[PDB]
């Protein structure tokens, strides 16, 4: 019924367990938060900010239309915001 | 007489560590305004 | 030795090839009336004016339908929720034009199916069984009630009950999606989970038991002959099966109690179908699926479409096209 | 794009004077439009009379022109038919009929400017969608 | 020997602790009634119709006549506060008695007092407790009568002049009317008891029900079951539970159809229009609009050949056209002024439609009971904007779900009660399997 | 190896999930994706 | 006793999560398919491939987030990170739909990994490999829908996007364009899925209500011992019950459990085949006899003709926003609409 690993119930009721994870768990939560609040997640993944979906007087989707020019096409759209 | 770091240990944190990080990021998102 | 007691003894006899029972006394006639009317109408009924607009829809084989397109067509929108037995029509010709057979069939069937569920309790008691198989069957019965009675009640007309046909069934689903966005409703989502999961677990339990059959046969014979009807020992090795499945995932994610396992098998699809039956029944009162149309806008206020807005475009095309001659005013309120 | 002041600049009267609302007013107007008006005028249409919408071009051809703050503020007080021939306060919410339309009861003069402004700003953001109907959803 | 998950089944033969459970649970119900009203009142805004505000308890109090005047306009919110506070306070008393009897009080009552102790198999004691509660129930229905006839009356949506609170001086006593309702078919244009359409019939039926319940109480206190009743039922706690589960289920389905169709004891002023009502109001709205423009709505042929605004029902009555032909059984105070002996009167339509009727129709058409789970009002293809789901949709769907599950509970507990009483709810005796002692089917 | 009672860990983690889920549900009504 | 056997020893050790040779394939790919989907639905848009928001970061909820398919202009490009389209730029790769192929391909190899795992564990534990065989049905569905179907069309764009509402849109597309409900191969799949659910419920119900009394508690679960030799419920009583209730009943435990494997597995395989046909627009769209009659006889109407009108509505109202690269512009006057609506 057992293969040698320490039982889960034995672990999460232990004091050493909660001494470490009371730090690691919030720290991870805070790190994730900061990835968003600093705006880093936008830049890493290329996701439009609420103000950068369209240019001001634009209602056309900036749709990729070329396979091998696709990279340059997105950068063209992005500069038409900057 | 229980090993701490095991294959099990790796499997678990492989899922747990990003799940909490993601949870924090998704939490922050709730306060974004347009 | 009294005539009435002999009759009671035969009705409840456990020796009849098919159990009759007191619920059977109502189920046998109502199911025969429904079945006989259904067969005849499916083959030879004339076109029915389902939507009350004098636009009769042809449902039967002899009027140019095949097995896939044929249906017994719901009764006229002019009738609404009014009772329309045969003796309320000036003639059978009138009764046929207005969709009278649909009411006869669905009422006799819902009764007979209701007594079908009670008959399952009844025999379980005569045989000294536990009583709850009928509770499992209440999930399909609730589903039939929803599409044939409950949804008609909420919308005010049997003309919006589910047609008794294959293409009619699809007509019903498409319109229900345009009108209630059922796909975005959590009780239908639970129903898909009950029905996918039930198919999954059916397959799993079938392959695990089949995988751990104890060798009792040669390769020239069907392994099925390694089981004899009524043998006392189990025909498969539940610990080998548990030992395989507990390693495929991990140990505690596998049953080794057969009673918990089979209860899980009963519970999962029964409950998911309860919900999907309840989904139809509550959308009958127009508490619809989640509406996320235009939920995302940008810093100026442009709508930023999501997949839900695409769904809505599809829904709109079903909406503007269904019952194309039947609406005089801009809102389809029922 | 964003809610720039050009977007928030709408005509005040027929004479041609303009007015620049704040983002606060715009959001206030949208909130009040939803409270007092959306049930009939969601998206800039009119569910109970689809022949009349809230497109700026439709308002402009109304008698009293209604494509300006004054025209709208006056309409919310003493509404008339499209040609100005008859007053319709008895079948349309207004301050004059707040006894029969109780939601107009607690609307202040600044509330009306906001509601009006939202109606004039929104076709600048959504274009054809405003007053277009399901075709543009 | 029940598992923790069937743990309340341990209370079956502990009449003391089982009393605590029941009384504490009664506390929860009274508490919710208290808390919810206060929550609704704190959120109430009188300038908005109730049905634009997610209210389900304030309308129940308004209907009893409290807090409202002509046309259903709220004139005094203090009666709402009182009902919630008193309910809230009372829940502590029930809570108190409930956790006392469940924790500290005697575990079983029959040793303490032969009056309050009971054996489930005591058919006489059981019918006496039934009788007590029957009398209480009968008193309950007479309180509604008392309020109606001696304490301000009730809200009358059909009152002349837009609806008003009205004291009821001539409740209907004629049993041909009162029990006539029990014998109308439940189908369209009949509607069984859901069709009750005036407060005289409502008050009168409660006189009857009140008397019949008081009559049945004493009956069941003075009698014990006859042998035909004794041979026909299972006499056990779980059986009695299953009987009431069936009754609660049946009652839940009726309540569902009641709040969905009936606009009398669920006034549309408070609850919003019904489905039929709202659909009728749309046809009315565009009849009024098109005829103001010059359309002769009586002679207008629609695309199908049927009249665009007006057609006949299958028995001949002039009714609204379009898909709302299905709803011609609808009757409402804003509509009936237009009906003559043949249905809708074309001369009344051309001449006698009032602005208040136009207002009402536009209002009900735009408040039809259609809306999304996240409370986006209107058809499923509507864009976000209107935050609205009719109280009638909320009240109909919730109680259909509850009614369905209690029918499943009836089946569950009825079959188990039968199996337990016969002695095989735990499985089949290997040494004595019935089928093994039966002849084979073939 | 057993100091913290299990039901304590269960209750607290339970309320931790409820908190985060309710934050996500609050967020459906505010900010992005609120329709407003 | 060289390095290969020392590795074999380690991979096949009885541990909390069995690894095995198949683990080398399964776990990396299963984890990265999963990780890609959670990453993309949290952080990645579909603005440039679809014109859709599709992440929590953008304001979407669990029902509307998706990892969407690449733009139609990518054709069937593998969209490798290092490939000619994204050219090693991770940001651009995300914006061009690279996570879709990343998930679909790593998912394909994970499903292989998982099925090899079922073979591997079955071999070591000594059981017959029927659970692996049954898993052929999920795999056939996955490859026919996610890979074979878009490969027959113009691009990956028309594969399903990995998300809840995006799959819903997939269902409705197949109704309006392929008339997929009319396909007999789908109908067989429906019968297999609903037949499986039925078999699942009816079998579990029957076992639980034909139990032997093997203990005294009112909880019947306790009274089963996983090593007992005896059947825990009566097959003889169950056969009688169903023979009398339904006319026929199972009498062979082995057949019954094989049938439960057979029914849903076959159903899924059948639906995979029809999707292969839809890869080629080889639909069962029409009945020719119906249309000939309908074209000549304006009073002829069936539920078949009514449903196509719906299909035509779906196509005209959803195509412009659903296929944006086609620049469909349908003026109001050309849209098919019934009266008033
Ligand atoms: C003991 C065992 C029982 C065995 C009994 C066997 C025979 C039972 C037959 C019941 C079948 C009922 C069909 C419902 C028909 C319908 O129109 O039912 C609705 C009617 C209400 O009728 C409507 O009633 C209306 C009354 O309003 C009228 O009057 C109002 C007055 O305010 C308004 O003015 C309104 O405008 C005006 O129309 C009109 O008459 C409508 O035309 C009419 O449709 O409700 C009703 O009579 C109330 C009762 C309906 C409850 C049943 C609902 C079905 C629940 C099935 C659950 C099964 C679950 C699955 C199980 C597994
Ligand atoms: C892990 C977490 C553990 C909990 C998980 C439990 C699983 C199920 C519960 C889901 C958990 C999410 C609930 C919180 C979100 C919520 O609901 O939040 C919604 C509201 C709070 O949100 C408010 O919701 C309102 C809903 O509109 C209501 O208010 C509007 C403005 O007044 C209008 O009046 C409108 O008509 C009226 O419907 C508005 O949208 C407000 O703007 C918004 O703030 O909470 C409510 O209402 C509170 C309702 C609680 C009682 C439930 C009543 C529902 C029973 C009727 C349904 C029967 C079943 C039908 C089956 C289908
Ligand atoms: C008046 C109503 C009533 C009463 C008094 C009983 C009483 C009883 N029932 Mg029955 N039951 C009822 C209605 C009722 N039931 C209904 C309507 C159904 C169908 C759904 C059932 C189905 C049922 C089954 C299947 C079984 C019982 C059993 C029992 C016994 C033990 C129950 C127990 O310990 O529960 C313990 C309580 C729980 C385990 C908690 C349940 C949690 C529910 C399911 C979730 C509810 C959450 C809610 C929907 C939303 C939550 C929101 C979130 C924030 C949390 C007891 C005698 C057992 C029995 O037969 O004993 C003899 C048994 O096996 N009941
Ligand atoms: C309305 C819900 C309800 C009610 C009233 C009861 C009531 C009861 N249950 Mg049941 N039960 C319920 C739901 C309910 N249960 C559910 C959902 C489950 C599944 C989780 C169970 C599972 C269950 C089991 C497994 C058992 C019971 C038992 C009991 C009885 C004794 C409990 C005891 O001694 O605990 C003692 C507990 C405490 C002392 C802890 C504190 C509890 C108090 C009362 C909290 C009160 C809080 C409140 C704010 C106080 C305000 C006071 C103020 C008004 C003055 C009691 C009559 C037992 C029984 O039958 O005994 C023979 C038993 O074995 N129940
Ligand atoms: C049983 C009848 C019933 C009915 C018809 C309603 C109906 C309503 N309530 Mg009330 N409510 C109830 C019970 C009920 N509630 C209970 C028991 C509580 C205590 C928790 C509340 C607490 C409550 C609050 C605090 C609020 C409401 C509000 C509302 C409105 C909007 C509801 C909504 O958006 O749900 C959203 C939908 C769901 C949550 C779906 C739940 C699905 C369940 C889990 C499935 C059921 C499984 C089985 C039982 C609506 C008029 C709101 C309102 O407008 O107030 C004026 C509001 O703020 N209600
Ligand atoms: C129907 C519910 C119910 C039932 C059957 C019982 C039954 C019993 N209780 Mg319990 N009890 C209840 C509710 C109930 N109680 C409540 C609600 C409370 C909190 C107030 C208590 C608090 C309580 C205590 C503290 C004790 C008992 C005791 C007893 C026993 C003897 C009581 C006696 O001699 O009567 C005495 C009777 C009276 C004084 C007459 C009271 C008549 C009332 C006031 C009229 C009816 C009230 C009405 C319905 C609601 C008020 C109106 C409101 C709506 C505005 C008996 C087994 C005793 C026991 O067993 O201890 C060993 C004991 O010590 N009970
Ligand atoms: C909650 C209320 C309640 C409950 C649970 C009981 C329970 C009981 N009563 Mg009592 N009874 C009550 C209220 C109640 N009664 C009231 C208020 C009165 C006064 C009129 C009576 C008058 C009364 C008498 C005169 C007798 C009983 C008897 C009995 C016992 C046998 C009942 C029986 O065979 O039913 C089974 C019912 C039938 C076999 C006949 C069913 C016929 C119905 C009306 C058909 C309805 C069909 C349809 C589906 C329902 C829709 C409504 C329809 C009428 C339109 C049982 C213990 C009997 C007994 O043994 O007394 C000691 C007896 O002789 N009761
Ligand atoms: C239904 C009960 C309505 C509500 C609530 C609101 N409006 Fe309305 N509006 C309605 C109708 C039936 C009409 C046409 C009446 C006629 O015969 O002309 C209107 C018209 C308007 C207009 C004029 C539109 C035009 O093109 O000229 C405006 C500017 C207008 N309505 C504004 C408005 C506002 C600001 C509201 C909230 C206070 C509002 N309406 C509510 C129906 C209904
Ligand atoms: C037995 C049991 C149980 C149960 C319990 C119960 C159910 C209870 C009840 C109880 C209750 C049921 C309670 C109640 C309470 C109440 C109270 C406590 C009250 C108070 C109130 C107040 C104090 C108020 C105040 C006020 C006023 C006066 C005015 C207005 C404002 C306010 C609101 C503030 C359980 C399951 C858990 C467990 C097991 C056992
Ligand atoms: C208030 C009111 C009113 C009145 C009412 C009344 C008058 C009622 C009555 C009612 C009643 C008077 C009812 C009754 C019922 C009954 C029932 C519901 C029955 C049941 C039955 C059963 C359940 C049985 C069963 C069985 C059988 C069949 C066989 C044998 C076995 C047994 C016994 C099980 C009106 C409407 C006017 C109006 C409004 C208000
Ligand atoms: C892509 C990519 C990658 C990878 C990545 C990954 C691997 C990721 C992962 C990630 C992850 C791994 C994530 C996670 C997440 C999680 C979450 C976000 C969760 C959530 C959940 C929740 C929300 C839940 C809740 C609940 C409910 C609702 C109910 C019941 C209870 C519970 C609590 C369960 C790499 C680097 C290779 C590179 C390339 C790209
Ligand atoms: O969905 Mn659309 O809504 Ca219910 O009615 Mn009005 O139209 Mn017609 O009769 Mn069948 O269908
Ligand atoms: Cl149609
Ligand atoms: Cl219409
Ligand atoms: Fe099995």
């Amino acid at each position: 019924g057992t293969t040698g690993e320490r039982p889960f119930s034995d672990i999460i009721t232990s004091v050493r367990y909660w001494v470490i994870h009371s730090i690691t768990i919030p720290a991870l939560f805070i790190a994730g938060w900061l990835f968003v609040s600093t705006g880093l997640a936008y830049d890493v993944f290329g996701t439009p900010r609420p103000d950068s979906y369209y240019a001001q007087e634009q209602r056309s989707i900036p749709l990729v239309t070329d396979r091998f020019e696709a990279k340059q096409q997105v950068e063209t759209f992005l500069e038409q915001l900057k | 007489s229980y090993p701490i770091f095991t294959v099990r240990w790796v499997a678990v944190h492989t899922l747990a560590v990003p799940t909490i990080f993601f949870l924090g990021a998704i939490a922050a998102m709730q306060f974004i305004q347009r | 030795a009294n005539l009435w007691e002999r009759f009671c003894n035969w009705v409840t006899s456990t020796d009849n090839r098919l159990y009759v029972g007191w619920f059977g006394v109502i189920m046998i006639p109502t199911l025969l009336a429904a079945t006989i009317c259904f067969v005849i109408a499916f083959i030879a009924a004339p076109p029915v004016d389902i939507d009350g607009i004098r636009e009769p829809v042809s449902g039967s084989l002899l009027y140019g339908n095949n097995i896939i397109t044929g249906a017994v067509v719901p009764s006229s929108n002019a009738i609404g929720l009014h009772f329309y037995p045969i003796w309320e029509a000036a003639s059978l010709d009138e009764w046929l034009y207005n969709g009278g057979p649909y009411q006869l069939i669905i009422f006799h069937f819902l009764l007979g199916a209701s007594c079908y569920m009670g008959r399952q309790w009844e025999l379980s008691y005569r045989l000294g069984m536990r009583p709850w198989i009928c509770v499992a069957y209440s999930a399909p019965l609730a589903s039939a009630f929803a599409v044939f009675l409950i949804y008609p009640i909420g919308q005010g007309s049997f003309s919006d009950g589910m047609p008794l046909g294959i293409s009619g069934t699809f007509n019903f689903m498409i319109v229900f999606q345009a009108e209630h966005n059922i796909l975005m409703h959590p009780f239908h989502q639970l129903g898909v989970a009950g029905v996918f999961g039930g198919a999954l677990f059916c397959a799993m339990h079938g392959s695990l038991v089949t995988s751990s059959l104890i060798r009792e046969t040669t390769e020239t014979e069907s392994a099925n002959y390694g089981y004899k009807f009524g043998q006392e020992e189990e025909t498969y090795n539940i610990v080998a099966a548990h030992g395989y499945f507990g390693r495929l995932i991990f140990q505690y994610a596998s049953f080794n109690n057969s009673r918990s396992l089979h209860f899980f098998l009963a519970a999962w699809p029964v409950v998911g179908v309860w919900f999907t039956a309840l989904g139809i029944s509550t959308m009958a009162f127009n508490l619809n699926g989640f509406n996320f149309n235009h939920s995302v806008i940008d810093a100026k206020g442009n709508v930023i479409n999501t997949w839900a807005d695409i769904i809505n475009r599809a829904n709109l095309g079903m909406e503007v096209m269904h019952e194309r001659n039947a609406h005089n005013f801009p809102l389809d309120l029922a | 794009a964003e809610l720039t002041p050009e977007v928030l600049t709408v005509p005040l009267n027929s004479e041609g004077k303009t007015i620049t609302l704040t983002e606060k007013q715009y959001l206030e107007g949208k909130r009040l439009f939803q409270y007092a008006c959306a049930s009939c005028h969601v998206g800039g249409i009119t569910k109970t009379n689809p022949s009349l919408d809230l497109r700026t071009e439709t308002l402009a051809l109304a008698t009293p022109p209604r494509d300006n703050i004054e025209g709208l503020v006056d309409y919310m007080k003493n509404p008339t038919t499209y040609d100005g021939e008859q007053e319709i306060a008895e079948v349309h919410p207004s301050l004059r009929s707040a006894d029969i339309f109780p939601k107009m009861r607690n609307l202040t003069e600044k509330d009306l400017v906001a509601i009006a402004g939202h109606i004039l700003v929104e076709p600048k953001i959504l274009g054809d969608k405003w007053g277009g109907g399901k075709v543009y959803y | 020997g029940f598992a923790w998950w069937a743990g309340n089944a341990r209370l079956i033969n502990l009449s003391g602790k089982l009393l605590g459970a029941h009384v504490a649970h009664a506390g929860l119900i009274v508490f919710w009634a208290g808390a919810m009203t206060l929550f609704e009142l704190a959120h109430f805004i009188p300038e908005k119709p109730m049905y634009e505000q997610g209210l389900i308890l304030i309308p129940h109090i308004a209907t009893l006549g409290w807090g409202v005047g002509p046309g259903g306009e709220v004139v005094d919110t203090f009666p709402f506060f009182v009902v919630g506070v008193v309910h809230l306070i009372s829940s502590a008393v029930l809570g108190f008695g409930g956790v006392y009897h469940a924790i500290r009080g005697p575990e079983t009552l029959e040793e303490y007092s032969s009056f309050f102790g009971y054996d489930w198999k005591d058919k006489n004691k059981m019918t006496t407790i039934l009788g007590f509660h029957l009398i209480v129930l009968g008193i309950g229905a007479l309180l509604l009568v008392a309020k109606a006839m001696f304490f301000g009356g009730l809200y009358d949506t059909w009152a002349p002049g837009g609806g008003d609170v009205r004291v009821i001086t001539n409740p209907t006593l004629d049993p041909r009317v009162i029990f006539g309702y029990l014998l109308k078919s439940p189908f369209g244009g009949e509607g069984w008891i859901v069709s009750v359409n005036n407060l005289e019939d409502v008050v009168g039926g409660h006189i009857w029900i009140g008397l019949i319940c008081i009559a049945g109480g004493i009956w069941h206190i003075l009698t014990t079951p006859f042998g035909w009743a004794r041979r026909a039922f299972i006499w056990s706690g779980e059986a009695y539970l299953s009987y009431s589960l069936g009754a609660l289920s049946m009652m839940g389905f009726i309540a569902t159809c009641f709040v969905w169709f009936n606009n009398t004891v669920y006034p549309s002023e408070f609850y919003g229009p019904t489905g039929p009502e709202a659909s009728q109001a749309q046809a009315m709205t565009f009849l009024i609009r098109d005829q103001k423009l010059g359309a002769n709505v009586g002679s207008a042929q629609g695309p199908t050949g049927l009249g665009k605004y007006l057609m006949r029902s299958p028995t001949g009555e002039i009714i609204f056209g379009g898909e709302t032909m299905r709803f011609w059984d609808f009757r409402g105070p804003w509509l009936e002024p237009l009906r003559g002996p043949n249905g809708l009167d074309l001369n009344k339509i051309k001449n006698d439609i009032q602005p208040w009727q136009e207002r009402r129709a536009a209002e009900y058409m735009t408040h039809a009971p259609l809306g999304s789970l996240n409370s986006v009002g209107g058809v499923a293809t509507e864009i976000n904007s209107v935050n609205f789901v009719s109280p009638r949709s909320w009240l109909a769907t919730s109680h259909f779900v509850l009614a369905f599950f209690f029918l499943v509970g009836h089946l569950w507990h009825a079959g188990r009660a039968r199996a337990a009483a016969a002695g095989f709810e735990k499985g089949i005796d290997r040494e004595s399997e019935p089928v093994l002692s039966m002849p084979s089917l073939d | 190896g057993g100091r913290i009672p299990l039901w304590i860990v269960a209750t607290v983690a339970g309320m931790g999930v409820i908190v985060i889920v309710g934050l996500f549900f609050y967020g459906a009504y505010a900010g992005l994706g609120s329709s407003l | 006793r060289g390095w290969f056997d020392i590795l074999d020893d380690w991979l096949k050790r009885d541990r909390f999560v069995f690894v095995g040779w198949s683990g080398i394939l399964l776990f990396p790919c299963a984890y990265l398919a999963l990780g890609g989907w959670l990453t993309g639905t949290t952080f990645v848009t579909s603005w440039y491939t679809h014109g859709l928001a599709s992440s929590y970061l953008e304001g979407c909820n669990f029902l509307t987030v998706a990892v969407s398919t690449p733009a139609n202009s990518m054709g069937h490009s593998l969209l490798l990170l290092w490939g000619p389209e994204a050219q090693g730029d991770f940001t651009r790769w995300c914006q061009l739909g690279g996570l879709w192929t990343f998930i679909a391909l790593h998912g394909a190899f994970g499903l292989i990994g998982f099925m090899l795992r079922q073979f591997e564990i079955a071999r070591l534990v000594g059981v017959r490999p029927y659970n692996a065989i049954a898993f052929s049905a999920p795999i056939a569905v996955f490859v026919s829908v996610f890979l074979i179907y878009p490969l027959g069309q113009s691009s990956w764009f028309f594969a399903p996007s990995f998300g809840v509402a995006a799959i819903f849109r997939f269902l409705l597309f197949f109704q309006g364009f392929h008339n997929w409900t009319l396909n007999p191969f789908h109908m067989m799949g429906v019968a297999g899925v609903l037949g499986g659910a039925l078999l699942c419920a009816i079998h579990g119900a029957t076992v639980e209500n034909t139990l032997f009394q093997d203990g005294e508690g009112a909880s019947t679960f306790r009274a089963f011992n996983p090593t007992q030799a005896e059947e825990t419920y009566s097959m003889v009583t169950a056969n009688r019950f169903w023979s009398q209730i339904f006319g026929i009943a199972f009498s062979n435990k082995r057949w019954l459990h094989f049938f439960m494997l057979f029914v849903p597995v076959t159903g899924l395989w059948m639906s995979a085949i029809g999707v292969v046909g839809l890869a080629l627009n080889l639909r069962s769209y029409d009945f020719i006899s119906q249309e000939i009659r309908a074209a000549e006889d304006p009073e002829f109407e069936t539920f078949y003709t009514k449903n196509l009108l719906l299909n035509e509505g779906i196509r005209a109202w959803m195509a412009p926003q659903d296929q944006p690269h086609e620049n469909f512009v349908f003026p109001e006057e050309v849209l098919p609409r019934g009266n008033a609506l």
